[PDB]
């Protein structure tokens, strides 16, 4: 009846072990306040956006698309944001992500009703998880990599705020 | 038989530990002359306004809306410098929130006429964070403790802004004795 | 060994000019019959026991740090930014201005808030049957059956002695201007 | 018999209502708990409210950047107000109310954006600590702790 991750603390009652990545880690009792379905949807959304942002920071350090260097110049990481607000790219990005997030809102409220798993958009066009066990293995890997990429992208953007190098440039220059 | 907060006084009647934050602290006998439902509703309302007010007095120094009219770090200057039509809109909106949120029962003779109406229970739970039974009493205790601390703090900040003519955080950083 | 009735338990008083109160149960480690002001009659004993243990462990770490930093042992490169002197107060101020002690404050507060606050609240509320000072931390495996005492009593006694030692050392550093040893 | 501030109209001799509805437990995201008609929380519950807030936030994005954008010879864009959009067939009213009439950002000098904070309407954040410390400051920084320390050291 005790938390596995923090052995001197009780097992949270909203945690059960069914969800991928459940090690009984909720010491401050956030699952006692919010719904666990809302919390899992928020965790998956933060993690997926952070994986995309981490991979984006790495690849934009590595290379650039044709023509972006003329419009942007020698501006990198969050420094491009304002420039790409003056250009039309991020308005298009926000428009289509808002269009997707309208149906995301409907899906989240459907999950809060209780007919749909949090973060289950049934988007598997390559049919990777045929048998359920590999599905469990990808679920655990997805939640672990999402949390890891949350921490990683936080470190990357705050290291950019400190030195203005970039996640690979800071590695390549102390 | 004695009050727990004030051990040299007898326990005030109608106070039996049922409400949150009840330590038997009523030396002037307000609960012996007025009903506890109105007193609790008033205490929660003053406390919630002071929670928002203390958070405003701290936040407005660090964060401002764009524009010249919202650039006063000291809140008593921001009361005057803000556009007047906006504050009159704020007054009218607070009046409407009072009018509909209490369901047209606004006075000392018609609020709590419905037996289901609970002190401080306006039905306000936008994200439904109260859907858990054993958290509830601790939640009301935390809410009233935050409200009481915010009342005392906001009183202290307003009158210290009156003494010092300084916004609170930079008054703590640029302190000048009286 | 627990030595109930010799070092702890009912009937033991190390300062017999102040009589042992009836309030002390004898279950708590370090109960040696010293409560002249009768605080045990009205305070919650678990909370103040955990507070005594945590203050004691903080004072042990403070004594060890003060002695190794006033004698002259330093990490590589640690002398440069924090000054090549030995005075603990100036070491505090230089390491604050460097930003090291803010980083220490952030992580110690994160540890305090994340598991310490829930442990104290659930321990006091009666939801885990957790003992005071029990954070389940035994990496090297040194107490298994000797945990009853010869670990608890010696830790609380050294904690109190470390509190007195650190207080003495600090006020000597204040009055003399030179660190110990 | 009649406690002060009791709030019961029968206790004060005030005209009562008699009809007191029971309080249901159903909750709406941006609404209020209370008695409603049958069918109300099922058509206009949390799902509907969140969907309409999402749709309103989506439709805000073209509305915030409202204007006639016209390409020039060099491929650049010139944004000009809908107030100059003229119509052929409503008599002497060539200028007509438009979407910018309902959302007049430029009339107030408000640089609207699709997330409603603009470049010329950015939230202003400034550090109140003035780049000094909590204690042991020599300069234009005299904190409360420094005042305490000087009060003991005099
Ligand atoms: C929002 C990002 C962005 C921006 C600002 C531009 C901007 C530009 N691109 Mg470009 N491009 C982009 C994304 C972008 N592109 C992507 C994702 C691809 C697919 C790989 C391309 C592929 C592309 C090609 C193939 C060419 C451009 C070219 C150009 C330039 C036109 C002159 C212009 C500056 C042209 C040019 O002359 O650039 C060198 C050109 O030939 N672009
Ligand atoms: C660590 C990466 C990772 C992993 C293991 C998973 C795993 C999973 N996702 Mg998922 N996802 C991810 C990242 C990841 N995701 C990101 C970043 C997004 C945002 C675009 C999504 C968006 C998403 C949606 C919308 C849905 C899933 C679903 C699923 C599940 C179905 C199996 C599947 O398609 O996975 C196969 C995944 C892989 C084989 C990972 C390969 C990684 C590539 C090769 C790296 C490419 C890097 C590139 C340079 C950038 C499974 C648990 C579905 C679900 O839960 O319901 C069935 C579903 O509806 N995911
Ligand atoms: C007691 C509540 C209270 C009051 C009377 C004010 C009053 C004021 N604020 Mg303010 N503020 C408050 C709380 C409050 N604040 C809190 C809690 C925050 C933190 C989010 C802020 C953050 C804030 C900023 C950042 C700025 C102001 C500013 C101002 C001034 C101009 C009005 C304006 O633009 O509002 C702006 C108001 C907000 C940005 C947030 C208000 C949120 C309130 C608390 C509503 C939430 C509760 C609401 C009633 C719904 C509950 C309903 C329920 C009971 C049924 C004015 C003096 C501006 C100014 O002059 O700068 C010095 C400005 O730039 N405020
Ligand atoms: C009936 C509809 C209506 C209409 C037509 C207007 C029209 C106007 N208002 Mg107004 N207002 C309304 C409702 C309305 N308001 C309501 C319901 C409130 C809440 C009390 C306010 C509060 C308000 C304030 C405080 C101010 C105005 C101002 C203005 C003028 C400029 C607004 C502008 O361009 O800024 C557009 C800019 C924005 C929309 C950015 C706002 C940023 C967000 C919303 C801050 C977050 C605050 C938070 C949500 C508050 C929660 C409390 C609430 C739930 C009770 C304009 C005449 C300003 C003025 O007179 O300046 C000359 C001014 O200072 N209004
Ligand atoms: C956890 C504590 C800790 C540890 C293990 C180290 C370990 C190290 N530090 Mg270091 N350091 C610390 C805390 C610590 N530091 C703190 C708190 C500061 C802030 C003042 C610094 C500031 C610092 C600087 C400025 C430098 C180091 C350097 C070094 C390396 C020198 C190794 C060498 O050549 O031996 C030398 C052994 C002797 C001279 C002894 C004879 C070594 C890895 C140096 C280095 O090259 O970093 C990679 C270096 O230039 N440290
Ligand atoms: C006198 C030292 C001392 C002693 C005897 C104990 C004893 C105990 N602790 Mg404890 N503790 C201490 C210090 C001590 N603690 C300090 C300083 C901290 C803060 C970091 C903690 C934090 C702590 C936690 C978080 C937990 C315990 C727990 C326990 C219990 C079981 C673990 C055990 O047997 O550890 C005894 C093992 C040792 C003392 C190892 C020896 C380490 C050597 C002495 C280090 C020497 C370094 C250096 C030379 C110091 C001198 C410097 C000087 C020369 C300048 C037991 C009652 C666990 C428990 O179940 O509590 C009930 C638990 O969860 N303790
Ligand atoms: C001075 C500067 C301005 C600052 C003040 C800002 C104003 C803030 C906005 C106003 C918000 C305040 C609400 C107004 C008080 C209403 C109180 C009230 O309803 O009490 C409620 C009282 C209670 O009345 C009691 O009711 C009982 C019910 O059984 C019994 O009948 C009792 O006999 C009766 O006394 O009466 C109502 O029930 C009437 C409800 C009417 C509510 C809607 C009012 C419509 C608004 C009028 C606008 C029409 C436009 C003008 C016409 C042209
Ligand atoms: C085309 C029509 C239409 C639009 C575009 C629209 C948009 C939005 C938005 C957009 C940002 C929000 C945020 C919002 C929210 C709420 N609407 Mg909705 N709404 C529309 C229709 C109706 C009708 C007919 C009713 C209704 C209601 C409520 C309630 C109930 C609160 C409660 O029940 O406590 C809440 C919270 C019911 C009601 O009570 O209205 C007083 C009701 O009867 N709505 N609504
Ligand atoms: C699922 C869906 C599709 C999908 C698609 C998706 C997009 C597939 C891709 C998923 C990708 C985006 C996973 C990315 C993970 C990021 C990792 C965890 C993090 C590194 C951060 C840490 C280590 C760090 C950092 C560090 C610090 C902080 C700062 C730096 O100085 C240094 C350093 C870099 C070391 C596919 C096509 C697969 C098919 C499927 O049918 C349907
Ligand atoms: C109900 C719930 C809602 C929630 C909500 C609301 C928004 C909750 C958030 C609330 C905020 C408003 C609580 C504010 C507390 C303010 C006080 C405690 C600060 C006091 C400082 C004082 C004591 C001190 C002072 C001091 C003074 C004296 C002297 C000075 O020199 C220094 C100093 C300043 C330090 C949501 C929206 C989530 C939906 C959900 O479904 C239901
Ligand atoms: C775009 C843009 C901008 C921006 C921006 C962006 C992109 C901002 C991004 C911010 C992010 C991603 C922050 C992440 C913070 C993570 C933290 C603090 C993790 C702490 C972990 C802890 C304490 C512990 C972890 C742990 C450890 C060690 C191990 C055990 C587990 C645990 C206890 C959890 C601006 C603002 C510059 C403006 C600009 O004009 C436009």
């Amino acid at each position: 009846a005790m938390s596995d991750s923090v052995p001197f603390l009780k097992q949270p009652e909203a945690l059960d072990g069914s969800m991928a990545g459940d090690v009984g880690f909720d010491p401050l009792g956030f699952s006692s306040i919010g719904d666990i379905n809302f919390l899992r949807e928020a965790e998956l959304k933060h993690g997926r956006i952070a994986m995309l942002a981490a991979a984006g920071s790495i690849a934009q350090d590595i290379f650039t698309f044709p023509g972006v260097s003329k419009v942007v110049g020698t501006a990198k990481m969050t420094g491009v944001h304002d420039i790409l607000v003056k250009q039309g790219a991020m308005g298009q990005l926000l428009l289509w992500l808002s269009f997707l997030e309208v149906f995301g809102t409907i899906a989240l409220l459907e999950t809060l009703d209780g007919k749909r798993a949090p973060g289950d958009f049934k988007f598997d066009p390559l049919n990777f998880s045929k048998n359920p066990e590999t599905f469990k293995r990808y679920q655990l890997a997805e939640i672990k990599n999402g949390r890891l990429a949350m921490m990683g992208v936080g470190g990357m953007v705050h290291g950019y705020f400190i030195t203005g190098k970039g996640p690979l440039e800071l590695l390549g220059n102390f | 038989a004695k009050s727990k907060a004030v051990p040299f006084l007898s326990q005030p009647e109608a106070l039996d530990g049922s409400m949150a934050g009840d330590v038997g602290f009523d030396p002037f006998g307000f609960s012996s002359n007025f009903d506890l439902k109105w007193l609790r509703e008033a205490e929660l309302k003053h406390g919630r306004i002071c929670m928002l007010a203390a958070t405003g007095c701290l936040v407005q120094e660090v964060v401002h809306l764009p524009g010249e009219a919202f650039s006063q770090k000291m809140a008593l200057n921001a009361w005057a410098a803000a556009p007047r039509g906006g504050m009159i809109s704020i007054l009218v909106a607070i009046g409407l929130i009072e009018l509909i949120s209490n369901r047209f029962a606004l006075t000392a003779t018609d609020m709590f006429a419905n037996p289901n109406r609970v002190p401080g229970d306006l039905g306000f739970d936008p994200l439904s964070l109260g859907g858990n039974g054993a958290n509830r009493a601790r939640m009301e205790l935390a809410e009233i403790t935050h409200g009481r601390a915010a009342m005392m703090g906001f009183s202290g900040m307003v009158h210290q802004m009156l003494v010092s003519k300084q916004a609170p955080i930079e008054q703590l950083m640029h302190f000048k004795a009286v | 060994l627990y030595k109930d009735g010799k070092m702890q338990g009912k009937g033991v008083n190390i300062i017999p000019v102040f009589a042992r109160p009836d309030s002390l149960d004898g279950t708590i480690p370090g109960d040696q019959g010293f409560d002249p002001f009768g605080f045990s009659s009205w305070v919650n004993m678990k909370f103040v026991s955990e507070a005594e243990i945590k203050h004691g462990r903080l004072a042990m770490l403070a004594f060890a740090g003060i002695m190794v930093e006033s004698i002259g042992i330093s990490f590589p490169g640690a002398t440069s930014i924090l000054g090549d002197s030995k005075d603990i107060f100036e070491i505090h101020n230089k390491a604050v201005e460097s930003g090291a002690m803010g980083q220490i404050l952030l992580w110690v507060g994160f540890i305090e808030a994340c598991v310490g606050v829930p442990a104290m609240n659930e321990m006091l509320s009666g939801e885990t049957s957790r003992m005071p000072g029990d954070f389940g931390f035994d990496p090297l495996g040194l107490g298994k059956g000797d945990k009853l005492a010869r670990k608890q009593l010696v830790e609380v006694t050294n904690g109190r002695l470390a509190m007195l030692a650190v207080s003495g050392i600090v006020h000597h550093t204040i009055i003399t201007g030179k660190g110990p040893l | 018999a009649a406690v002060g501030f009791s709030g019961v109209p029968s206790q004060f001799g005030r005209p009562e209502s008699g009809v007191y509805p029971a309080e249901p437990s159903e909750q709406t995201f941006l609404g209020m708990r209370g008695p409603r008609a049958p069918g109300h929380r099922e058509n206009f519950g949390g799902k509907h409210t969140a969907t309409m807030l999402a749709i309103a936030a989506l439709l805000w994005q073209p509305v915030s950047e409202a204007g006639m954008y016209r390409m020039q010879g060099d491929g650049s864009l010139t944004k000009t107000s809908f107030n100059e959009f003229e119509v052929p067939g409503f008599g002497n009213a060539k200028k007509v109310p438009t979407i910018e009439s309902l959302f007049p950002f430029s009339s107030k000098g408000f640089d609207a954006s699709p997330v409603l904070f603009g470049k010329n309407s950015m939230i202003v954040v400034e550090d109140p600590r003035d780049g000094c410390g909590a204690y042991a400051n020599s300069g234009s920084c005299h904190t409360f702790l420094d005042e305490i320390g000087d009060a003991l050291k005099a």
